[PDB]
């Protein structure tokens, strides 16, 4: 849900409080999906924001 | 499931400056590029919008391209509106490992009043009546507006069953030309008096009278 | 410049095989990604299949998964296509697409296409009647000539006179639909009369899915 | 091809007003009344929007909606955010006599944390043998949570084909239980060793072993 | 205060005919609109018809356009719904919906409704096993019981033990998806080994599709 908020211009959760990016950004944004490595049967809860 | 949404006919207009809307319902579109392409009806496509905001080479500065994310539309605008050839347009993204297409947006538009219509008729000959089969073909053609009516007359009374009409279609000769077929019997075809194909036009009416005499 | 030619159609097969083939060149075959695009006639664009530029990655619709199948080779510059189990719905115009960078950058590249038309239960033989109008007077429509095709399925029939020698003044007729479904047509050209007997008349009538050529000659009754 | 888009899970938050965005591609939604409507799962649906502003009598006045006609969306608002029943809700408009519907919007989130997992076996007896077919069932129960793996261990090869595991269930111990089922065939029951079904948990792992000498 | 009572539903039966029936009271019948809608087990909502006050005018879903029809009566208070040629999607529920204006007020009414399932495959009798643990020791979840049904169809399956005498310790686990599609389930009853011998242990099971009511005594091995 929150990939949009990575470009510059839109705010949110993230945009504001976790990662800011320039409105002057001159470069890319690689995004993929990876849920079976990243979150075992259990669930991952490692991860802090 | 994701789409994306466009009209069907619009820039219906002479020479002015319109826009033309795409936009996608299940995800946003600004997330990946988004391009917008045309095809000449009959031959092959090309492409007037790639990387969302660029042009091929050769391609005229006239069109334009923006993209809006607060009602997450897609808008490309057409500048001089020329002569160009009529076409429909494509809205085209990526949302994960395949490629979705648009509807598409048709664009066509950017001496004597009154014609007579030529009617031929072609009885059945030797060749078909002995293979009972007989075929009466009522041909029409040069005709404005293409709103007529074929029906057929017989000795005493008009037939019903056995007549079909095809739609008027466009030649060369700036008019329009129309065909209808019948399917009768050799029995009937001796045991009349004179066979009648009639048409109908706007305040005209031609009549044509033949004879099983041969 | 790049050439595309693709020739892979032009007969009809309820649920069997069909091989299809683009032919590309001016380009290397090895770098960059190539698409498959496909349309109906009288409807809007869809996107069919691509392929990478080893054909390592391969990936299709959820209409066409399961079937299938897309084949390349950069010795020979050309591409392979092989459908299985085809339907009423394939009658589309297939474009081998080629790609620049990826998925995103879009697709910049279409071929003329080949025609492609599905139809179930065979066919049957046309039935072809050449009139002979030996006895009819001038300021008509047709002076004296005719040929008229019925009984005939699918669209379409290549129809020529004499061999395709004479182009001038023909005039073909579309297609009617009658009580049974069943598509009729006539094809009249405008020539003197004064040449029935001094001059030859073959109407040429070819049916590709009826896989039939019949010539007839036209004589005056 | 009127149809309305909505997502499927939003307002997954305590205590605060969040907004809930129908939306519409074929026309405008704004031309026609749209209500919004919540169904209770296991039983008959209510409203809680009529008339695109109001609310029924009972209805309690936390819950208000709105139209935006610049993005031609319908926007529905809860403020109070209570211990109210896990529903979904969905989208209606009226294009020409016919009625359209939303394809729905989940909202259901508004002692000891080790539990010792419990595992039976039932092996089959002469009485499954004699019918030519043997029953294995791996039962477990009382786990927390609910997100195990059952295996099953032959003497020399784990099987693949032939198990099949139904999701955990909610007993009156607050805690859950799942059932495995395994078919085989007596020629193999005799030519192994030692039979064993493994279970899988969080950090624990419970083996099991019988022999076919009974 | 308005009561709706469906009862249409309850059998399984392909491309057949079936009747409902919404029965209303506490209003005026012949003053406002009602509609009929459906919706998928755990799927979205759709609508299905609209009815007049008078029952002049009825409109369906382009689904069930040439099938489907609906009829009305203001004496008795009633609403008819017939539907044919039936298909595997038609597993919904049927709420009979009531208008107060019209189309654009909105539905506002909905009935607790009738579960409708269609399955073309037909029921068949449960295999019972019930299990008998002679030798097994203590500190386990069953002491000594067991009774097993499989190849069963459809759910679901009413399960006794003794004829209903005893109740407690009583756990069913619930049904299973094998390879073929095919249900089944145990049940387990925590009772004293000491009665083993000393007590009739009998297991009841009952299939009302199927209406097999086999009842088998449990002996030790």
């Amino acid at each position: 849900d929150e990939v949009r908020q990575i470009a510059p211009g839109q705010t949110g959760k993230i945009a504001d409080y976790n990662y800011k990016l320039p409105d002057d950004f001159t470069g890319c944004v690689i995004a993929w999906n990876s849920n079976n490595l990243d979150s075992k049967v259990g669930g991952n809860y490692n991860y802090l924001y | 499931n994701f789409m994306l949404t466009q009209p069907h006919s619009v820039s219906e207009s002479p020479g002015k400056t319109v826009t033309i809307s795409c936009t996608g319902s299940s995800g946003s579109i600004a997330s990946n590029y988004v391009q917008w392409y045309q095809q000449r009806p009959g031959s092959a496509p090309t492409t007037v919008i790639y990387e969302d905001n660029q042009r091929p080479s050769g391609v005229p500065d006239r069109f334009s391209g923006s993209i809006d994310s607060s009602s997450n539309s897609a808008s490309l605008t057409i500048s001089g509106l020329k002569t160009e050839d009529e076409a429909d347009y494509y809205c085209q993204s990526y949302d994960s490992s395949n490629w979705v297409f648009g509807g598409g947006t048709q664009l066509t538009v950017l001496g004597q009043p009154k014609a007579a219509p030529s009617v031929t008729l072609f009885p059945p000959s030797s060749e078909e009546l002995q293979a009972n089969k007989a075929t009466l073909v009522c041909l029409i053609s040069d005709f404005y507006p293409g709103a007529v009516t074929v029906a057929w007359k017989a000795d005493s009374s008009p037939v019903k069953a056995g007549v079909e009409t095809t739609t008027p279609s466009k030649q060369s000769n700036n008019k329009y030309a129309a065909s209808s077929y019948l399917s009768l019997t050799p029995e009937q075809w001796k045991s009349h008096r004179s066979y009648s194909c009639q048409v109908t036009h706007e305040g005209s009416t031609v009549e044509k009278t033949v004879a099983p005499t041969e | 410049e790049v050439q595309l030619v693709e020739s892979g159609g032009g007969l009809v097969q309820p649920g069997g095989s069909l091989r299809l083939s683009c032919a590309a060149s001016g380009f290397t075959f090895s770098s960059y990604w190539m698409s498959w695009v496909r349309q109906a006639p009288g409807k809007g664009l869809e996107w069919v299949a691509n392929i990478k530029q080893d054909g390592s990655e391969k990936y299709y619709v959820d209409s066409v998964k399961g079937r299938f199948t897309i084949s390349r080779d950069n010795a020979k510059n050309s591409l392979y296509l092989q459908m299985n189990s085809l339907r009423a719905e394939d009658t589309a115009v297939y474009y081998c697409a080629r790609g620049q960078l990826g998925p995103w950058v879009g697709v910049d590249y279409w071929g003329q296409g080949t025609l492609v038309t599905v139809s179930s239960a065979s066919t049957k033989g046309p039935s072809v009647f050449p009139l002979a109008p030996s006895s009819k007077s001038t300021s008509g429509g047709t002076a004296a000539l005719g040929c008229l095709v019925k009984d005939y399925f699918p669209e379409p029939v290549t129809v020529s006179w004499n061999s395709g020698a004479l182009t001038s003044g023909v005039h073909t007729f579309p297609a009617v639909l009658q009580s049974s479904g069943l598509y009729s047509l006539s094809s009249v050209v405008t020539v003197p009369s004064s040449s029935l007997g001094t001059q030859t008349y073959i109407c040429n009538v070819n049916h590709k899915p009826s896989n039939t050529k019949v010539d007839k000659k036209v004589e005056p009754k």
